[PDB]
């Protein structure tokens, strides 16, 4: 049962310019990139492929700076294919992530990893999907961050 | 000065002599204590006096002859009067005396049965960590890179505290599998594998989540990165002194 | 009426002297934990009488810097 990968990236403002700007390590990538226009749910679609999708797990953060979440999916098994959803809540995220991504330019990365025990080598999934690029200034002066 | 304690039940003395070895090359007045079959209690204390300068607990189960020896309360009173300590909590070796004293001290260890999977292994019979994940060029800075042999391991989740120093870090891709349906522990690299802790008296105290690190076995890949750490953690290595401000 | 419940206890202060009619009554700061938690943890700590862990559970705790 091959899968679907849609980000619903639910937001709270100037969301940002979601785009595989550059050429990355394509190992068993994403077969396309696509995005909608609605406002309450901005959802990004690509329908990669995996070859055991035992370890499902998307990654939002800066990756050199070690900050980083592990949000998981939600599968629906029509029979035929297999629908994933991984939603993202701009107002939930770490103060931590916030502040560094606002204080120094850089876009906040989203990884997707999909991979199993039994698969073969370089069968598995490890890309990085998009970079967003966060607008809002909204972001507290001072924080245990 | 140095204590050492083992349970000959899980893990052999010998298993990790080169290391020991090392240590009596450089005059530490080992004193060795098995929990396994020992009935008599070693007091850290003699009238407000702590006997020792550092201890070592090498992997033990659980049990009440540990909680007997080194009680949480007795642990952080060693602690607070500037003992070292080192730990060492495997998967399937994680005692309650340790995994407590180490959660009043912000260091959130996995219990028992949660081991540390990755996928993108360099060898897929244990977990192996590149030098890339070092976190401190104080605790040891690599000069090249290095693989190291960390065998079956836990993680570990850190608050944030100006004493927590973490030293290296968990693969990217790599998540905890419990047996049960709990979620993972830990989820990427924000688990970590050796971490250390500073207190306000300077004080030093190191956790390592395997029990294969330190084994001989894995020597000629651990020995570098082994050498600094117990020179770290017993103020042997990057100790400041301000002089007449 | 004041009754033994109805004062609960000091966990940043410690009482070094007090009058012979309790009328002046000087209390010293007490310096913080070496292991950088919080007094009223050290306290809470101090009194709960020794019994079993609820269980282990996942710690709430956020994202290390
Ligand atoms: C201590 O020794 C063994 C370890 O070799 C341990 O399994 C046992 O419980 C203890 N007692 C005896 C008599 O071996």
């Amino acid at each position: 049962h091959v899968s679907f990968p849609s980000t619903a990236g639910k937001s709270r403002v100037m969301i940002g310019k979601v785009e595989p700007r550059i050429g990355i390590d394509e190992t068993v990538p994403t077969t396309i990139t696509v995005e909608d226009p609605n406002e309450v749910i901005q959802v990004n679609f690509a329908i990669e492929s995996t070859n055991k999708p035992f370890q499902n797990t998307l990654l939002i953060g800066l990756p050199n700076k070690n900050l980083e979440m592990a949000f998981e999916p939600e599968i629906k098994d029509n029979g035929k294919l297999s629908m994933y959803k991984y939603r993202i809540d701009l107002a939930k995220l770490d103060a931590a992530l916030l502040q560094e991504a606002s204080r120094s330019p850089e876009p906040i990365k989203a990884t997707l990893i999909l991979a199993s025990s039994t698969a073969k080598p370089k069968e598995n999934l490890f890309r990085e999907i998009l970079q967003l690029n966060l607008n809002f200034d909204v972001d507290h002066s001072d924080s245990s961050l | 000065r140095t204590l050492v304690l083992y349970d000959q039940s899980t893990e052999p003395l010998e298993e990790y002599s080169v290391y020991l070895k090392d240590l009596e090359q450089r005059n530490y007045k080992l004193e060795y204590l098995d929990i396994n079959s020992t009935s008599t209690t070693v007091d850290l204390y003699d009238k407000e006096q702590r006997l020792f300068d550092n201890i070592i607990v090498f992997p033990t189960k659980g049990g009440k002859n540990l909680a007997r020896q080194i009680p949480v309360k007795q642990l952080i009173k060693f602690f607070e009067n500037e003992g070292n300590i080192l730990c060492m909590s495997s998967p399937g070796a994680v005692p309650n005396t340790i995994r407590l004293f180490l959660n009043e001290l912000g260091i959130y260890p996995s219990p028992k049965g949660h081991v540390i999977r990755d996928y993108f292994s360099p060898s897929s019979e244990e977990l192996v960590v590149s030098s890339n994940h070092l976190l401190n060029k104080y605790v040891y800075n690599a000069r090249k890179s290095e693989d190291f042999v960390f065998g079956e391991s836990s993680a570990a989740l850190l608050e944030n505290r100006e004493q927590i120093v973490p030293i290296l870090n968990a693969p990217r891709t790599s998540f905890t599998e419990s047996k049960g349906k709990c979620n993972s522990w830990t989820s990427g690299s924000q688990g970590f594998l050796v971490v250390g802790f500073q207190n306000l008296n300077n004080a030093r105290l190191v956790w390592i989540g395997s029990s294969d690190f330190l084994k001989n076995k894995n020597q000629d890949s651990n020995q570098e990165f082994a050498k600094e750490l117990l020179k770290w953690t017993f103020n042997e290595k990057s100790v400041i002194k301000s002089v007449h401000a | 009426m004041i009754t033994p419940l109805d004062v609960p206890p000091l966990d940043y202060f410690d009482e070094v002297f007090t009058s012979e009619n309790w009328m002046v009554r000087i209390y010293q700061l007490k310096k913080d934990d070496a292991q950088g938690r919080t007094l009223r943890d050290v306290g809470e700590l101090t009194r709960s009488s020794t019994k079993t862990r609820r269980s282990i559970k996942r710690p709430e705790l956020g994202l290390r810097v």
